[PDB]
């Protein structure tokens, strides 16, 4: 599909099956792309899982998945906020959206025909602090040149 | 206390 | 009208059920029926998008729900009825039933060659659908032989927070077949089809 990095740069990318856009020490952002007819090399979004890693203090881990005809307000677990009830760090609000207001991130996703469409914002620090092995992460580097 | 500046987007949709 | 059922509660038994009681005050002092009287128990969750509120009748003032979903927020209210007269809903209790066992394999299983690095795959995948709980960790098998028993697979555990691996010092122009299993706090969930990637050639 058609991908914004937090670099500005606008790619047109295969990247079918599952691939990350985000895999950092906060959150981690998976999708599954597939061709739009079987052989094209234009792919399409069908899949989107969002992991809120655990914040001690402010969230216990959340996972929240999307496919095509499914968009659920609320994480795996049927919650729709992180932690406590008291807590809200973490909500889910119906597009449906995230708001993580602990790592000051936003999560917009909704179903656009057949696909699903995603926009991230995230704090640059926050959106830049990975390990040396999280090197695959289409949001930060764009994709593969073999992808494009 | 929770609660996190300059914002990054991030962005995939179709075709 | 007729007065709504109070202190409905909701006792958690296991994965997928879950006992509610609740106290009727139009009724004497704890807790006769004497009349035609009938209960009513609804309940849902909101997963996934739309459901519509399950119902049951009850004789008397408990109602043991079963076939819930594992580690999941439902909420349950009570209502009294008597031949014409009826109450409106009670106020509303909740209830997270156990975490449970995944009862299906990781999906989307994706094996990829890493850019400049040939030696090297990408494992990238999807969480099972029937996760049943907090996902703690995959088991990634994987081998260059296709009939080799399961216990002769190499294998590479992973944490659960996260859906692609890397997997360095491989064969270059050789298949390689890949099964990902996941875990929660219950045990192992079933492995996924193996799934064949050759890597590349110089």
């Amino acid at each position: 599909p058609h991908l914004r990095t937090f670099k500005d740069n606008f790619q047109t990318c295969k990247v079918e099956g599952a691939w990350p856009l985000i895999d950092n020490n906060y959150l981690s952002v998976q999708v599954t792309n597939v061709p739009v007819v079987p052989g094209s090399s234009a792919t399409a979004t069908n899949k989107i899982t969002i992991i809120f890693k655990a914040h001690h203090g402010c969230t216990d881990q959340k996972v929240y998945q999307a496919v095509t005809d499914d968009l659920p307000a609320a994480f795996v677990d049927g919650t729709t906020s992180g932690g406590d009830s008291d807590a809200k760090s973490l909500r889910i609000v119906e597009y449906v959206e995230m708001h993580a207001r602990y790592i000051g991130t936003t999560v917009f996703v909704r179903q656009v025909g057949r696909y699903l469409t995603l926009a991230i914002r995230m704090p640059e620090d926050l959106a830049m602090s990975y390990e040396e092995s999280q090197d695959l992460q289409l949001c930060v580097n764009g994709c593969p040149l073999s992808e494009r | 206390p929770c609660n996190y500046p300059s914002y990054l987007f991030c962005g995939l949709f179709g075709d | 009208p007729m007065m709504p059922p109070v202190g409905v509660q909701a006792s958690i038994l296991s994965h997928d059920t879950i006992r509610i009681t609740w106290a009727d005050n139009s009724l004497p002092k704890h807790q006769k029926i004497t009349d035609s009287r009938y209960y009513t128990v609804r309940w849902k969750t909101n997963i996934p998008a739309n459901t519509k509120y399950k119902n049951a009748n009850a004789t008397t003032l408990s109602y043991l729900v079963t076939g819930l979903k594992p580690n999941t927020l439902y909420e349950f209210s009570v209502m009294v009825t008597k031949g014409r007269r009826s109450s409106t809903w009670s106020m509303t209790a909740h209830g997270a039933t156990f975490e449970l066992v995944p009862t299906s394999p990781p999906k989307d299983v994706t094996v990829v060659s890493k850019e400049g690095k040939p030696r090297t795959i990408i494992v990238n995948w999807q969480p099972p659908s029937e996760a049943n709980g907090k996902i703690t960790g995959y088991i990634i098998y994987y081998s260059t032989d296709v009939n080799a028993e399961i216990h002769d697979w190499v294998i590479e555990p992973v944490v659960g927070n996260r859906l692609t691996h890397q997997i360095q010092e491989l064969t270059l122009d050789t298949p390689y077949y890949f099964k990902i299993q996941a875990r929660n706090s219950k045990g192992m969930g079933p492995m996924s089809e193996a799934v064949q990637f050759r890597t590349p050639k110089a």
